[PDB]
């Protein structure tokens, strides 16, 4: 069959977000609140195209914008975030309820230095709309032409001609 | 069991008697092996050697049936100079029936086997000539 | 690797369609080390 | 040789079957079935079926084979060539399949079998914050209403049938 | 197909050949039947979990339970045989030849 | 790999202890005993009650297997259907128990 | 053969299109035969229980005849419906595919030649 | 057995067969088959005889092997198709496994060995329930999978069943074994026409069910289990002998009786497909079924075997058995030929 | 006979479990959802004969997704040729296939 | 009725207690007003990703941001 179209290694190169899982989980809510538009555009592109190779540039935007998140943490709120992600990182299940005072201090510093509001319950899990310029793929499954169905039955039901026509039976 | 009949039928009638005789002997030996397997399964022998003896007896009887039938049919089709004729297979079937009578050590079984096996072999040749089907594909 | 084998096209898909198919684990870690294969395919199940 | 672990386990599985396909004695056949059940539970454990593996340990071994051995203890009163013969025969054919599929990597008996490890056909994704098989079983009450009804009626009818037919009157 | 499919099918085949050749007892044949059911269980759950068929994961448990219920019934029949001839030998179940 | 290591360690400690218990005083020198229980000559008679409670355990164990995934199933969205099916399963279990009770099934092993 | 025809309206004894057909007459010979079968069954019922065959149980014989006639009338209606369905499908398939059913040139006997085999 | 428990068990048998008939999932087919087996086991153990226990054990072992082969076929089709819809199978091996599983369930030769055994060891009502009701669900499953049925295998099973049933019924003296071998021959007839026209399979199934019901009802009404009591029946009640003579005449395919209706129709669907040797061979073999039916009619109604002195006492008591639908089934099984086109309601 | 009680009565008893692309708990997709979906939307309502003779391409794709015969056959060919060239000494593994890649994230 | 109930409370208290508990379990969900709270607690759990919808141009009810006033609220679960 066909040859798989694959992007070159230069198309896959981007500056990574080299942080651990607890670092991301500490600032997950503010990352969702602030970096919402490129994330939602990338996820809509992924769910509509059904192909990673067609979404790569959108993915790059995520790896840009998230980085522009963390730098703003590093410039202004480095130390409370350091304490908060360390407290998150200690516990085995990375529970949020074990680090309430550090979370309060980090949120207070962020609000009074950057004006970011932490989302409430169910706010991040909402379904939102995205205005984008790329067109809707008319054939994402690459489906070919369906077979033509059989002709249907039409017309009134006339009685059987000369009955059953089974051997000597007249009807 | 389909490749044995194919290798028997792809030999043209009255051309090489050895290959036809070998193919018919193989078909008869397969039939005798099946019969002996069912006999030793359904009726258990009193000893292992008795079972091997019964299996060998059935296999040799049916192989002799096939070899004699194929040899006689090919020789008669060679000497009578007509390949497409059920009389040759009738002669081969009666020769097989006489072989059955010689194997079972009796005369009445030999005569009945001659008559019915000659009729059956003539019917088989007639069906091969006219394209009769026993396992007919559903076309209607 | 396959510059010598005749009748071989490099990157020939096994599917008649051009739609993207999620790569099977052997397609990804086919030519890697044994420990990477073990960590990738049995790391979660064998983790306590 | 670690990457063939499931395959290695599978060998013991079919080996355990020759433990009781030869039928040496109901106690030894039950022991072979116990070993085969533990090996099969390990096999399904290596595929992610933890609940189904513990179903095998809890219900097959601890539930049903216990009753089988318990009824065995009421028969086959305590105190061969054929058992050892078919055990040796089955082991020889089993190692013949092992050697052939480890040699030419592609065999066939009825279906075409591949000689690579079991790890190739695995999935590269992640299931998220749930186990897919766990919610598939958990959908027995939300989706499988008809299955629950027929299974419960079958078990009730089985209780009635069992206590009816052993009355003897 | 995979290697474990061959091994599970071979296990089913040898348990089937074990069932079809009775030696002396009936409990051994019942154990062979439960071995066949176990191999069916393993094959079905391997196929189901390989392909991420989510709902079908409810199935093999039923495949256990029903067949396990059948096993109980079989045991009762054996006990009835053991109540007549005192043993579970298969060579006493020939009263219907005539 | 940790569970397999723990299982192998427990198994090898068990067989080391069994071998030590079964072979350490075997190397001592003692005197042997003759080859010779209230029922030595009598055969074992069959009892229907033990087999009956065995099969009753098996059937209740199968219905326990059916009833088991309720902790996972309680997190569903069809809560009315889940509650109805769970109550129906336990009700059929109780119905089987009561029918075994009424027909003198639990007699002399009550 | 007709398994795909009655696949969109399943388990229908007599569909709506069956009402477009003339119902069987009450004086149908088949209905009279089914009523005669019911009367014979009533006579056998009288006979096997050691009763006067032509005398005992007039109400039972009447119920036998009535039930047989009822069931037979409905079965006959279904039978004519399904034969009409067969004819309709046959004619529709002939009309839809003209190339598979060519009209044959119907020659007279002055052009055709038939071999003469004398009997003597 | 309690009447309530017997009623519940009979509705469980009916529910299992209905579950096999109406389901679109293979697992539910398997579930219904196990329901049917588990619920029909105690009916064979109604009298608590050693023969009944051995018959139930043989039936259990055969049905267990058949159900396990059916599950293997279902699992193979699952692997090679990824779906459970009851339709054509997508592997020849699964089709072969399912076909031999349903052949073991129906009693087709060479899996027939349990049918003359088991039917001998169980009462007449349970034997009737077996030989009529247990053959509905496997025939439905065979009906649904005919695009994947191998023609060679099914025709081999059909001719083996017909020949073995005739040659087996040629020997027996017991009535139940005769009905078992007759059943084997009739299912050979029904499966021989399945791949050509399954409406004829339905018609032959219905006619066979009516005839077997009539014969077993007559045997229950006269309380006869061997041929000699059936011979004795002429003194007690002659009308019963006339009825069994007419029903045995109809069971052999003798025109103008209704038993000529199925097989002739079967020939009409096999000469259309240019298969001439097989229907002629099957009719020639069914002449043996006609032979042992003729032997039974010779023993019962066409002559008068001697009776005993105590039979006079039986002249003083009328029968009180609930002969349910006996006249209707006697009429329907014998005078149904002039309504032959009614089979078009089964198309 | 197949008495379609479910479609006549409008009830659903086992149609949710018949196929693999059906509605699932938490919308969990199977590994061959798209292939089976395409095969089903081909073969809908055209009959079994036209289904088996008209879109054999979609059924072959679905079977290839299900069992992966050709994928592991290609993997066997690649690994066998790699082992042969390793034995012949004309090939070496790159550092990124040996365990010193310092991978992506 | 009251004599029978006192009689079974005298002879078999275990069965009386079991039947009372079973009856309470079978009639109490239909009367407690907190079952709907369980239903929308189980509904509000985000197991999957809330995949966004493409803005055709007229969707006033759906929000454009997670912190927008549109969409469902969760103050009832916060308070209860």
């Amino acid at each position: 069959p066909g040859i798989v179209e694959l992007p070159s290694l230069e198309d896959l190169k981007v500056q990574e977000v080299k942080v651990s899982s607890s670092v991301l989980k500490a600032a997950a809510h503010h990352y969702g609140a602030q970096c919402d538009k490129p994330n939602k555009e990338f996820m809509l592109c992924r769910w509509e195209e059904k192909d990673p190779r067609r979404c790569l540039e959108e993915g790059k935007l995520v790896n840009q914008c998230a980085l522009e998140f963390f730098r703003q943490i590093k410039r202004h709120c480095a130390e409370p975030f350091t304490e908060y992600w360390t407290c998150i990182d200690y516990s085995g299940l990375q529970l949020f309820r074990r680090c309430r005072k550090e979370q309060a201090q980090f949120d207070k510093c962020v609000l009074d230095k950057l004006g970011w509001v932490r989302p409430d319950l169910g706010e991040l899990s909402k379904v939102t709309k995205v205005k984008t310029d790329r067109p809707l793929p008319e054939n994402p499954y690459h489906s070919r032409a369906r077979p033509e169905p059989n002709p249907e039955v039409e017309g009134d039901l006339k009685p059987a001609r000369h009955g059953s026509r089974l051997f000597f039976w007249t009807m | 069991a389909k490749t044995l009949l194919h290798q028997y039928w792809d030999i043209p009638e009255g051309t090489e008697c050895h290959r036809k005789t070998y193919a018919a002997t193989s078909i008869g030996g397969a039939s005798g092996l099946v019969v002996s397997a069912y006999s030793v399964a359904l009726k258990t022998p009193t000893s292992f050697l008795e079972g091997v003896a019964r299996t060998g007896r059935y296999t040799f009887t049916a192989a002799a049936i096939g070899a004699i039938f194929g040899l006689t049919s090919c020789i008669s089709a060679q000497v009578r100079e007509k390949p497409d004729d059920p009389l040759n297979y009738l002669i081969g079937g009666c020769a097989g029936g006489l072989t059955l009578g010689a194997r079972t050590r009796s005369y009445g079984i030999g005569a009945a086997a001659c008559a019915y096996m000659g009729l059956t072999a003539a019917l088989v040749k007639m069906g091969q000539l006219e394209g009769w089907k026993v396992f007919a594909e559903p076309k209607v | 690797i396959m510059k010598d084998v005749p009748g071989w096209k490099v990157g020939e898909s096994v599917f008649h369609t051009t739609r993207w198919v999620t790569p099977m684990m052997g397609e990804l870690y086919g030519l890697r080390t044994g420990e990477e294969i073990l960590s990738s395919t049995y790391g979660f199940i064998w983790y306590t | 040789m670690m990457t063939y672990i499931v395959f290695i386990l599978s060998i013991i599985f079919v080996m355990g079957f020759v433990g009781f396909s030869s039928k040496p004695s109901p106690i030894y056949g039950g022991l072979g079935l116990i070993v085969s059940g533990g090996v099969g539970c390990g096999i399904v454990l290596n595929f992610g079926g933890s609940f189904l593996g513990l179903m095998v340990f809890l219900i097959y071994l601890g539930g049903m084979m216990v009753v089988f051995g318990y009824t065995t203890a009421m028969a086959t009163e305590q105190y061969n060539k054929v058992v050892l013969g078919t055990f040796i025969t089955g082991l020889l054919m089993e190692f013949l399949m092992v050697y052939y599929v480890l040699k030419d990597k592609e065999v066939e008996i009825v279906f075409k079998f591949n000689g690579m490890g079991d790890w190739v056909i695995y999935d590269t994704g992640d299931s998220g914050f749930f186990s897919e098989e766990a919610m598939g079983i958990a959908a027995l009450y939300s989706y499988g209403t008809w299955l629950v009804i027929v299974t419960g009626w079958s078990l009730l009818i089985g209780v009635v049938v069992i206590m009816e037919i052993t009355r003897g009157n | 197909m995979s290697l474990v499919y061959m091994n599970i099918m071979m296990a089913f085949t040898v348990s089937l050949t074990g069932l079809l050749m009775y030696r002396s007892h009936l409990m051994s044949s019942l154990l062979c039947l439960e071995g066949m059911m176990l191999s069916l269980f393993i094959l079905a759950t391997l196929m189901i979990l390989n392909s991420h068929f989510t709902l079908a994961s409810m199935m093999p448990i039923i495949l256990l339970v029903f067949a396990a219920c059948e096993a109980a019934l079989g045991l009762s029949l054996l006990v009835m045989v053991s109540n007549t001839y005192g043993t579970d030998y298969v060579q006493n179940l020939n009263l219907l030849q005539c | 790999m940790n569970l397999m290591i723990t299982l192998l360690t427990n198994f090898t400690l068990a067989t080391l202890l069994v071998t030590i218990a079964f072979w350490l005083p075997q190397l001592n020198v003692y005197s042997e005993k003759t080859s010779p229980d209230p029922m030595g000559s009598a055969r074992l008679p069959f009892s229907m009650k033990f087999f009956l409670v065995a099969i009753t355990f098996l059937l209740f164990d199968l219905e326990i297997a059916l009833l088991l995934p309720l902790p996972w199933a309680s997190q569903t969205t069809n809560l009315n259907t889940m509650l109805t099916m769970a109550l129906l399963l336990i009700f059929l279990l109780a119905v089987s128990l009561a029918y075994e009770w009424t027909q003198k099934g639990l007699e002399w092993t009550e | 053969m007709m398994t795909g025809r009655q696949a969109r309206a399943p388990l229908q004894f007599l569909p709506d299109e069956a009402r477009s057909l003339p119902p069987p007459k009450l004086t149908d010979p088949r209905l009279a035969y089914i009523g005669f079968l019911g009367y014979c069954s009533g006579l056998i019922d009288n006979a096997i229980r050691r009763r006067p065959v032509l005398s005992a149980g007039l109400h039972r014989q009447f119920l036998y005849i009535t039930s047989f006639v009822f069931v037979g009338y409905y079965l006959l209606k279904r039978q004519d419906y399904m034969y009409a369905v067969r004819d309709h499908d046959m004619f529709s398939y002939i009309k839809s595919h003209p190339e598979d059913f060519p009209e044959k040139d119907k020659k007279t006997y002055r052009e055709v030649f038939e071999e003469f085999h004398p009997v003597r | 057995m309690n009447p309530i428990i017997l009623i519940i068990i009979l509705m469980t048998v009916m529910l299992g067969t209905i579950i096999v008939m109406i389901s679109t999932h293979w697992l539910l087919i398997w579930i219904g088959f196990e329901m049917n087996m588990l619920a029909i086991i105690p009916i064979m153990m109604k009298k608590h005889n050693p023969r009944a226990t051995e018959a139930s054990t043989k039936y259990f072992l055969t049905q267990s092997t058949a159900s396990m082969l059916l599950m293997m076929a279902i699992i193979i089709n699952l692997m090679f198709s990824g779906q459970w819809t009851v339709m054509k199978l997508f592997n020849p091996m699964a089709s072969m496994l399912m076909t031999m599983a349903l052949a073991m369930k129906l009693g087709m030769a060479p899996f027939h060995f349990w049918v003359p055994e088991v039917t001998q060891g169980i009462p007449l009502s349970s034997g009737l329930i077996l030989l009529t009701w247990q053959k509905l669900a496997p025939m439905s499953v065979l009906y649904q999978i005919l695009p994947s049925i191998n023609l060679d295998l099914i025709l081999t099973l059909s001719i083996l069943s017909i020949t073995i049933g005739g040659w087996g019924g040629l020997n027996q003296t017991q009535l139940r074994k005769i009905m078992a071998y007759s059943s084997i021959a009739h299912m050979g007839w029904m499966t021989a026409v399945l791949l050509y026209n399954p409406t004829m399979t339905l018609l032959n199934l219905i006619i066979y069910i009516i005839m077997t019901s009539t014969m077993f009802t007559l045997f229950m009404a006269n309380s006869t289990t061997t041929t000699l009591s059936l011979s004795h029946t002429w003194n007690k009640a002659p009308i019963m002998t006339i009825l069994v003579l007419i029903t045995l005449l109809s069971m052999g395919g003798l025109p103008p009786l209704s038993g000529f209706m199925p097989k002739w129709m079967i020939i009409q669907e096999m000469t259309k497909n240019d298969s001439i040797i097989l229907p002629t061979l099957m009719a020639i073999t069914a002449l043996l079924n006609l032979y042992f039916y003729m032997r039974l009619t010779y023993s019962t109604a066409l002559t008068m075997f001697p009776s005993t002195n105590n039979m006079k006492m039986k002249w003083q008591f009328p029968t009180t058995k609930r002969m349910t639908l006996l006249p209707t089934m006697t009429v329907l099984s014998t005078m149904l030929l002039p309504l032959t086109p009614i089979l078009s309601i089964l198309e | 006979p197949f008495f379609d009680v479910q479609k006549k009565l409008g009830v659903d008893l086992d149609h949710w479990m018949t196929i693999q692309s059906a509605e699932q708990p938490h919308r969990i997709p199977a590994r061959c959802h798209a292939f089976e979906k395409e095969w089903i939307e081909c073969a809908h309502g055209i009959g079994s004969i036209r289904a088996e003779k008209e879109c054999k391409i979609e059924f072959e794709d679905f079977r290839e997704c299900l069992l992966r015969q050709k994928t592991m056959k290609r993997l066997n060919a690649i690994k066998r040729q790699r082992d042969k060239l390793i034995k012949e000494g004309k090939y070496t593994p790159p550092p990124h296939h040996s365990g010193q890649e310092d991978l992506r994230p | 009725v009251a004599a029978f109930l006192k009689n079974v409370w005298a002879k078999e208290p275990v069965l009386v207690a079991s039947f009372a508990i079973a009856g309470l379990a079978v009639i109490l969900p239909t009367l407690s007003p907190y079952t709907k709270y369980s239903l929308m607690i189980n509904r509000a759990t985000p197991y999957n990703y809330p995949v966004p919808l493409r803005d055709d141009g007229n969707m006033p009810d759906v929000p454009s941001h997670p912190q927008d006033p549109q969409g469902p609220s969760l103050e009832w679960l916060k308070r209860l």
